[PDB]
Order: structure tokens, then C-alpha cells, then sequence
RNA sequence: CUCUGUCGUGCUGAGGAAUCCCUAGUAAGCGCAAGUCAUCAGCUUGCGUUGAUUACGUCCCUGCCCUUUGUACACACCGCCCGUCGCUACUACCGAU
RNA sequence: CGCAAGGCUGAAAAAUUGACGGAAGGGCACCACCAGGGGUGGAGCCUGCG
């Protein structure tokens, strides 16, 4: 569920500024449920899957080359 | 070795099991027959009972726009469609769990509908034989079903239900008590109201009116409550005039009538019944102006009732062919043509051959019931204390004698010769009346429970409460011996015809067989789950069988035993109540049992996988394009007919079949069958790759499986031609996905990026001084090396 | 011997050497070496 | 065993169904020694000599074991297996005392 | 030396942790597949076992 988590935070972020999220103060804010945990939690892992489908495009240009080898042929 | 058989059984109208139907008969449920009678004449018109079945019966429909088809529901969680006209099971619906409790019929009587003790509710077509689907809510029991097509319903946990039928699921619900249970449903014939009672004597009453957007169907538009604050057991409408009854299990009925919701329903009559109700009904008749109500009790009895509408009067009613609250004992008399039987409140005596009731009287209680010889006189001891002599000639009472003060006669033995009768009784005593005045009386140590004769009168024998048995001759009254050994006191016992065996029975759930002779417990042996009752031998040795005898035990059970070889050569089922007396046939070819029923018996390759999967799914597209080629063309009727697997797994994409047959293997599974793929499905794989990577799902598996076949064919696929339009378009949705993702991805993290940097901005400090010291995470990590 | 061996297996004794942990020496607790 | 000559198939016939075993100094052929507190002369155990064919993959069949909990953290992947009951707490129900 | 050493008696459970499975996926096996080989089993001698 990596894509879909991304899509609607995509989603979030365009809708809404970043003074706001950043001042967004709810009283559930203690411990491990704290915005500044929440927030490096959700991008370390974005992190991680930007790091995956950067390696899948390099290795999707193989298909680019194989086209420009049929047209070789 | 010859067994036994269930022949006869009767004594019993309308048991506990609910829902009684009319049809001018009546029609009512008695263990497991289903019985057919007339108000009228208290004669019976018929039974029906299937010989498969033993289970009781719980529940009874009468199809609409089609009598003599009738639906029953059992408690083993069967339905049993039988036909009146011609008295068979036309058909057999197991389906459910256990316990069907609820039957509704549809307008056109095609549909049948069963809610059952298990929760699930269940509809079923009667032209294909099949169970058409399962719904399934209710956290608790379902109690009441209708058929409004659309389904209403109500369950134990306070929660009614309106059911869609096209769609098979809830359309809307509500919530009747708040903490209580709703216990009954009641339907006005057009649909327009409808009633639940619940437990506080509470009825709502709910208005109805006859997707997407917020559905609003049912609508409480009210509350009220009754006069009795019971279990509120149903809810009856009338099918023309404007009444209904309200009923619990207990002896008021409150019929009401319909015209706030306190103004619009107003009680009508209050009637008052013998005992508890089990089940009211409705009856119609033709050409009267009156309702009769037709009640159906706990204690044994139909009555009918006609009530006025613009008082009551006791119609008619049915308790003659049954005892009215329950059998405590039997005693046949010798020629072996009528029997006495016992119950608290009544006495009844009755022709075997006619399987009928000839004579009947009024006792208070009944512990043990005798007849004296030359079958004139019958004898019952009490448990006020007393003994009541009447007779069958003259159908009256002859004669009162207060044996114990306030002590229950639980022993009543004639001597075998027939000029005495003994009384046990619950004091500290035990009587030898002959005929009638006393002769003389025992004093023994406890209470007496249950004591018998020799059949060659020289011994008695008594078992008390001290779990004890004491064995004394009959000339004198020395004790003879004594049998221990039972840890519960003995509630029965018998003796052989030639005073060589005693079968002694205790509440240890078990019986001894002593030897009489030294009294030798001969066997110990356990045999029934529960208390074993009553026990008895059968007399007559003239066929060679002396040594057997029947135990009546309270887990419902005869077990038929043979003494000398200590064998259990027979177990008797048929009887669903904890069992209370029998008595076995002085000819020995017979005997009788009288139950807590209120009855009584007379008994005589991943690659190839996938391979398959690409197939279908081409076949499936070549499909859709032509489908989308003719209704392109013309919008004319033409469907898609589709693969029955599709169409069984529900109709998804073949895109979504391939992404599951491409995802259910482990990812080895997966490299090992996309090398074993031969060349010529690749095609068909590229093009589902195209068509994932067009709608964009599971990218990485699609980019993973995609490089794997360039990479295991990459001279093919260059030298090949076709491939060149195919691999375009997977480049051209493969770039357009990738980059969709990356680009969202990339912005997700510059978002956080900036607003991880203003949380650090608001959070930096506040205050400034000498010390700053005051301005991370930190992990464990054990290493065992 | 029949005898001997269901009441050994009813009540359950047998004398197989148990597997010991190889460092109960240097980790008698035995710790898990990952997350703590 | 090798080499050298004389002679030429001549009661002068290499083991069915089944079942068992065997994968490198292994099968098999060959003899010599010893007789070791139990066993073994109708034999047993040593010791040397000659020394191949065919697999050395596969879980398809036949089975056996184990995963679906634990026992370690990085990259990397995987993604809530399923059924019938027992036992426990609570809830109300049924009918005898 | 004393206790042990007086027969309601007469042969054939625990469980919030338990009982039995099923489907998938692995690993191993000349008690499995595969390729070959060799025994025994045919006739006679006999130890042994029943």
C-alpha cells in the first residue's frame, strides 16, 4: 500500500500550506505520536521507495534500447 | 436377541415449540410429528412425521395463495416441506447450523425464507431445490422474518433489518431497545406498519413507505408499552379487520386494535387463559362476526376463543387426548388392553389398541399410581400424603386415607398375592395397608424412596435416602440384609420374577446387579450420562428372557440390558424430555414410557498456471474488443459473455485475474516459471504488461517480470517484427507510470523536507541565556559477540 | 518392556540428552542479539 | 596374469513370477593368513591382488522431515494461509424442584 | 521391640496453553524417480529360524 499512501499525502501536500501543517497543533501530541516523529517516520520511508523506483527507471531505459536495436534491424 | 421398536405414541396436544398455524383445523406440533387437528370435534384429522428424522420440531409456515403445502423447521436445523392431501415430506432443505426458529413465505409462495438459532438467514427457491445465497447481520439469534421483492427482519440483539434481495445485502437497519432485546415482529397486512416488541413490555412501532444517496425506509415512530412487563413471545395481525395480539408466555393475551401513536393504538380486550400461552394464532371463520383466537399452551391445550369487536367467551378447546402438565407415572393393568397414567393435576386412563383416552379424574399430585388386581380399583399416593382409591366401572371417588401427614408417598406396591398395598413415604415410615386398614408399619432409619416386593412374595426390599438399600422378609419384618455401595441415593429398584437378581438403580448414574443370595454385587456397571430413574424387569421367563430389563434415564434414554451376560442388547431413543416413568407388559411383548414431553411411547506447474491464465485473459480481451466493436457500431443489445470463471469470481478484469495469478508465487516460484515460459505466450504477457503499466498497479512486479523476459529473450525479440508496435506502447505507459510516481514520490519528500525544517524553526528555543547546553534518537543494538 | 514404554510415554521421562545452548557459559540469560 | 604351441562345441546348458540390494578403490573376480573370555568350523574375521558400466540431476511417482511462532539488525523481498471443535468470561433463553 | 499392619468392599484428568486435520511452499532418501549392475528365487549340500 506504498503507492496509495503516497498519492493521497500527494494530495495532501498540494492542498494545504506548510505554515499550517507545520503549526498544526492537536492535543493527541506525545511520545512517539509527536508531528516531529510522525513527519520523519513518513519521510525516511518515502525515502526509501524514491531510492527503489529511481533504480527501476535505470533499468527501465533497457527497453529504449532494445527498440533502438529493432530499428537497427 | 430380538429388539424393540417405536409403535405408538400419544398423550400430548400443542408442546412448547412455537408457532401454531390454522387452516377449520388446526394445526400444531408435537415433539417431532406434526399433527393435524379439528376445534370442532376433538378428533385429530392426521400426523406427519418423517421416519429419517427424530429431532423435534420447532416452527410451521403456511405457504399463501397455496394451502396443502406447508413448510416445517425442525431444531436439527432442517426444513421439511410436506403437503397436506397426501401426508409426505415433498422435500428436505439442510442447510443451516442448528435451531431454525423462523419461516416466512413469499406472495407468490416461490420463496421461502428460514431464520434459524445459528443467525444465518436463508432463502430458498422451491421450483430448482437449491439454496439460492446466505444473508447474514445479527450479532445475536434472529426472531422474526417477513417478506415485504425486499426482506425485513429482526434479531435478538435489538436490531431490525431491511434486506434488499437483487443485491444481496443490508439496505437499512435500526435499533429498537437500546439495551434490551427486540423479542417479536409483527406486519400489517399492506405493509405499512410494523410493531416490535421487546423485552420491558415495550412495542415500537415503526412506519415504513412502500441507493447512493442517504436511504431513510423505516421510521420509529414511536413507543409503547403493554400491561404485563414480560418476555413479549408474539406479535399477531389480523389478516382483514384491524387487530393484532400481543402475547407472552404466560395467561394473558392482549388483543388491540387499530384505528399520537398512544391515541392510535388503544387496547381492545384483555383475555385471561388457564395457563401459560405458547402461541396465539389467528383464525378467520366463515360466517361469523367475531375473531376467533386461536391459543395454543405450554400447559398441554388448545383453546379457542371468540373475542367481539364493536369480552371473551371460552369456545371450544382441545386437552382431552393429552395430560395437561406432566407424566409422573404409569401402571398397566393385567390383560394388558388399558393403562393408568399419573400427572399432577389429573388422572387419565386409557385404551392401548385405540391408543385413546377412555376415563379421567382430578387428583392434586400424583407420585405413584397402582391398579388392584382384577383391574377394578387404582390406587395414587400423593404428596400431600395421601391415598386416593378410585376406579374405571364408575368413574368416581371411592375412598381417602391420610397415610402421612405432610410427607410425599414416594413407594406404591401392591403384594403379589393382592390383599395388601405398602406405602413409603417421605416421613421416617413405611405402611402395610390390606384390604382397606392398617396392618402394620415399619419404622426405618431415613427417608424412603422407592421399595418393592418378590414375585414370589417373601422378601421386600426398600432403598432409602441413606444411599443405602435394605432387603426385610415378609412374614416378619427382621432385616434380611443390606446393599451399599452407591455414593447418591438409590431412586430405584426391581427384582427378578424368581428372587435371584435385584437391578438396583442410584442418582450415581449407574446400577448394580446383585445376586439376592448373600446380596453379591454380581456387576457394577455405568451407563447413562445422567441420573438413571426408573428400572424394571420384564416378568414372564416363558420365552427365555427373564434376565433382561430397561432402565429409564434422565439424559432421555431406555437402555435394555440382559443380566446374566451383563450386555447391553439394546439403546431406545425417541424421547427429547428428561423421562419420568415406564412400565413393561405383563405378557413381557411390550412396554410403556411417559417423558418430560408430555408424551408417552408404547414400543413392541506455475508456468503452466500462468500460461493457462494468459490464454484466458487474451481470449477474455479478444472478447471485449469485439464487444466494444459492436456496441460501437450499434448500441443494440449484445453482452459480453464472458469465461464462467470470471463470471464466478465476480466479474473483475482478465487484468486483474493475471495480476492475482502473477502475485499468488513466491518470488523464486516467480523467476523459475517466467524462464520456463515458452516464446510464444510472450506476446500475450507483453501485452498485459502494456495494459498494467497503462492502468498503473504493482509497478515493481510489472518492471521486474518485464526486464526479466527482455533480458532471458533478447535476440528473439530483436529479430522478431511484431513485437516492435507491442514493445512501443509498454515503453511509452512503462515512462509515462514511472515518471508519474517518481515525480508525486519527489514531491512528497520536498514537502517534508521544508516542513520538518519550519517544525525545527518553531521548536528551536525561546528563552536566551548563560546556558545553552540544554540543546536525537538513540537504538539499542545488542550484539552477543 | 511393552508395559515399560507406556508408562513412560504416559508419563512422559526420557532420558535423551537435551540440547544445551552452545554459550549458556558467556550468555546465561541468553539475550537476543538485534532491537533492544 | 602374460606369452608360446596341440585339438576343436562333443548330459563331455547361468535359472520364471516376484522381491531385495548397490553409486569410486563401490559392484564383481581371485587366493593367503589367523581362530583372540561373547559368536564362529557346515564357518567367522582379517589381509593383499585385479578393478569397470551408470546416475551423481529431480521432487513428477512413492514416502520421510520441516516451515505458516519464536532464535539477529543492514541492503533486498514478503505480506493479514484455511476447517471442525474443545476450555474460559459475559449475555439472555427453555423447562422440572 | 514398636509403627507401618483394620476392608461403602467383591478382576477385565487438565485447558485462556487442549484434540484432529486441509492448502500452499521447501528439504531429504538407491526403504524414491531415472540408467545400469548384482543377488535370492531353477538342481544338490547343509547351519539356522518357524
Amino acid at each position: 500500500t506504498a503507492p496509495v499512501a503516497q498519492r493521497v499525502l500527494w494530495a495532501l501536500f498540494k492542498s494545504h500550506p506548510a505554515n499550517k501543517l507545520s503549526s498544526l497543533s492537536v492535543k493527541g501530541a506525545r511520545g512517539h505520536k509527536s508531528l516531529n516523529e510522525v513527519l520523519d517516520a513518513i519521510k525516511v520511508y518515502t525515502e526509501r521507495h524514491y531510492k527503489r523506483i529511481e533504480e527501476l527507471v535505470d533499468e527501465s531505459y533497457l527497453v529504449e534500447y532494445t527498440l533502438r536495436e529493432m530499428d537497427a534491424l | 436377541y430380538l429388539k424393540f421398536e417405536p409403535s405408538k405414541s400419544f398423550g400430548v396436544v400443542v408442546s412448547s415449540n412455537s408457532n401454531l398455524v390454522w387452516s377449520g383445523q388446526a394445526i400444531v406440533a408435537a415433539n417431532e410429528e406434526v399433527l393435524v387437528w379439528d376445534i370442532k370435534k376433538g378428533e385429530l384429522l392426521s400426523r406427519w412425521r418423517d421416519e429419517n428424522c427424530k429431532f423435534r420440531v420447532t416452527a410451521i409456515a403456511q405457504s399463501r395463495t397455496d394451502p396443502d403445502v406447508f413448510a416445517v423447521g425442525y431444531e436439527d436445523g432442517s426444513i421439511r416441506l410436506w403437503d397436506s392431501k397426501i401426508a409426505t415430506s415433498v422435500v428436505s432443505f439442510n442447510g443451516h447450523k442448528s435451531a431454525i426458529t423462523v419461516l416466512a413465505f413469499d406472495k407468490t409462495g416461490v420463496r421461502l425464507a428460514s431464520g434459524s438459532k445459528d443467525t444465518d438467514i436463508i432463502v430458498w427457491d422451491l421450483v430448482a431445490e437449491v439454496g439460492q445465497y446466505k444473508l447474514r447481520g445479527h450479532k445475536d439469534q434472529v426472531t422474526g422474518l417477513y417478506f415485504i421483492g425486499f426482506l425485513l427482519t429482526t434479531g435478538k440483539d435489538s436490531l431490525i433489518k431491511l434486506w434488499d434481495l437483487s443485491s444481496r445485502h443490508c439496505i437499512e437497519t435500526h435499533v429498537a431497545q437500546a439495551n434490551g432485546e427486540c423479542w417479536a415482529l409483527g406486519v400489517s397486512p399492506d405493509f405499512t406498519g410494523c410493531i416490535t416488541a421487546g423485552n420491558d413490555g415495550e412495542i415500537t412501532v415503526w412506519a415504513l413507505d412502500a441507493l447512493s444517496q442517504s436511504v431513510n425506509f423505516l421510521q420509529n415512530r414511536g413507543t409503547l408499552h403493554r400491561s404485563s412487563k414480560e418476555r413479549a413471545a408474539e406479535v399477531v395481525f389480523h389478516p382483514l379487520r384491524d387487530y393484532f395480539a400481543v402475547h407472552g408466555v404466560e395467561k394473558s393475551v392482549e388483543i388491540w386494535r387499530i384505528r399520537e401513536v398512544s391515541d392510535v393504538f388503544v387496547q381492545h380486550v384483555i383475555v385471561r387463559t388457564t395457563g401459560k400461552v405458547r402461541s396465539v394464532d389467528w383464525a378467520l371463520n366463515p360466517g361469523v362476526k367475531d375473531l376467533q383466537l386461536l391459543v395454543g399452551g405450554t400447559n398441554n391445550l388448545l383453546e379457542l376463543y371468540n373475542i367481539v369487536g364493536k369480552d371473551y367467551n371460552k369456545a371450544l378447546a382441545v386437552e382431552l387426548p393429552g395430560h395437561r402438565t406432566d407424566i409422573r407415572s404409569v401402571a398397566i393393568s393385567s390383560d394388558d388392553k388399558m393403562l393408568a397414567s399419573a400427572a399432577n393435576g389429573s388422572l387419565k386412563i386409557w385404551n392401548i389398541k385405540t391408543q385413546q383416552c377412555i376415563r379421567t379424574f382430578d387428583c392434586g399430585y400424583a407420585l405413584c399410581c397402582a391398579f388392584l388386581p382384577g383391574d377394578k380399583v387404582v390406587i395414587v399416593g400423593t404428596k400431600e400424603g395421601e391415598l386416593q382409591l378410585y376406579d374405571v366401572a364408575s368413574a368416581s371417588l371411592l375412598e381417602t386415607v391420610n397415610a402421612h401427614d405432610g410427607h410425599a408417598v414416594w413407594a406404591l406396591q401392591v403384594h403379589p398375592d393382592g390383599r395388601s398395598v405398602v406405602s413409603g413415604g417421605a416421613d421416617k415410615t413405611a405402611k402395610f395397608w390390606d384390604f382397606l386398614v392398617q396392618s402394620r408399619i415399619l419404622k426405618v432409619s431415613d427417608d424412603i424412596l422407592s421399595l418393592r416386593f418378590s414375585p414370589d412374595a417373601r422378601l421386600l426390599a426398600v432403598a432409602l435416602l441413606d444411599s443405602t438399600v435394605k432387603v426385610f422378609f415378609n412374614d416378619t419384618l427382621k432385616l434380611y440384609l443390606n446393599l451399599y455401595g452407591h455414593k447418591l441415593p438409590v431412586l430405584s429398584m426391581d427384582i427378578s420374577y424368581d428372587s435371584k437378581l435385584i437391578v438396583t438403580s442410584s442418582a450415581d448414574k449407574n446400577i448394580r446387579i446383585w445376586g439376592l443370595d448373600f446380596g453379591d454385587c454380581h456387576k457394577a456397571l455405568f451407563g447413562h450420562q445422567d441420573s438413571i430413574l426408573q428400572v424394571a424387569f420384564i416378568p414372564h421367563n416363558s420365552d427365555g428372557n427373564g434376565h433382561y430389563f430397561f432402565s429409564a434415564s434422565k439424559d432421555r434414554t431406555i437402555k435394555y440390558w440382559d443380566a446374566d451376560k451383563f450386555e447391553q442388547i439394546q439403546r431406545i431413543d425417541g424421547h427429547h424430555g428428561e423421562i419420568w416413568a415406564l412400565a413393561v407388559s405383563h405378557s413381557g411383548r411390550f412396554l410403556v414410557s411417559a417423558s418430560h414431553d408430555k408424551s408417552i411411547r408404547v414400543w413392541e506447474m506455475a508456468g503452466e498456471r500462468i500460461a493457462e491464465a494468459l490464454e484466458l485473459g487474451m481470449t477474455d480481451l479478444n472478447t471485449i474488443r469485439e464487444w466494444e466493436e459492436a456496441r460501437q457500431i450499434n448500441p443494440n443489445i449484445a453482452p459480453p459473455q464472458r469465461n464462467p470463471i470470471f463470471v464466478a469470481l465476480g466479474n473483475i478484469p482478465a487484468e486483474t485475474y493475471v495480476l492475482n495469478t502473477l502475485q499468488k508465487i513466491k518470488p523464486a516460484s516467480l523467476h523459475d516459471a517466467l524462464l520456463v515460459l515458452p516464446f510464444s505466450t510472450i506476446p500475450s504477457l507483453l501485452t498485459f504488461l502494456n495494459l498494467f503499466a497503462q492502468r498503473e498497479l504493482n509497478v515493481p512486479l510489472t518492471c521486474r517480470i518485464l526486464f526479466f523476459v527482455l533480458k532471458t529473450h533478447h535476440k528473439q525479440i530483436v529479430a522478431s517484427r511484431t513485437m516492435r508496435a507491442t514493445l512501443e506502447k509498454v515503453r511509452a505507459n512503462l515512462r509515462a507510470a514511472l515518471r508519474r510516481q517518481k515525480d508525486e514520490m519527489g514531491f512528497n519528500i520536498a514537502a517534508l523536507k521544508v516542513v520538518s525544517m519550519q517544525l525545527r524553526d518553531k521548536s528551536v528555543r525561546e528563552y536566551v541565556d548563560e546556558t545553552w547546553e540544554e540543546k536525537v534518537r538513540k537504538r539499542a543494538f545488542a550484539s552477543l559477540s | 518392556i511393552e508395559e515399560l514404554i507406556k508408562r513412560r510415554i504416559l508419563a512422559g521421562e526420557f532420558d535423551e540428552v537435551l540440547r544445551r545452548r552452545p554459550d549458556m557459559f558467556g550468555n546465561p540469560h541468553g539475550v537476543r542479539r538485534g532491537l533492544v
